[PDB]
């Protein structure tokens, strides 16, 4: 039974570790795309900012 | 004492017999199974390290 259960074990952890790999890729991504988002956002609100003041003054 | 003796060579027959074509088909099958599941102990440590 034990037998069995490491085989299987065995799998799913190489599933979980071909997986994590992965995941941690992915996750890694959507963390820098986010950042890489929000400054660009903080540019063009910036750039705005300089265009309204502008207009103002 | 003839019967044992004689008993006693055909055990001694059968013996080598069996030690010579029986022996080695059955040691190793049970040793080939022996070397797959130590290297499934194997993968699954490793797997567990991965």
């Amino acid at each position: 039974a034990e037998r069995e259960a490491m085989l299987a074990k065995t799998a799913a952890d190489n599933r979980k570790s071909a997986e994590q790999v992965a995941a941690a890729q992915a996750d890694y991504e959507k963390e820098m795309a986010e950042a890489r988002a929000q400054a660009s956002a903080l540019r063009d609100e910036a750039r705005a900012a300089g265009r309204s003041v502008v207009d103002e003054k | 004492m003839s019967i044992f003796i004689g008993q006693l060579i055909g055990f001694a027959v059968i013996a080598f017999i069996i030690v010579k074509w029986v022996v080695p088909p059955v040691r190793t099958l049970m040793r080939n199974q022996q070397e797959a599941v130590r290297a499934a102990l194997a993968e699954s440590a490793e797997a567990a390290k991965k």
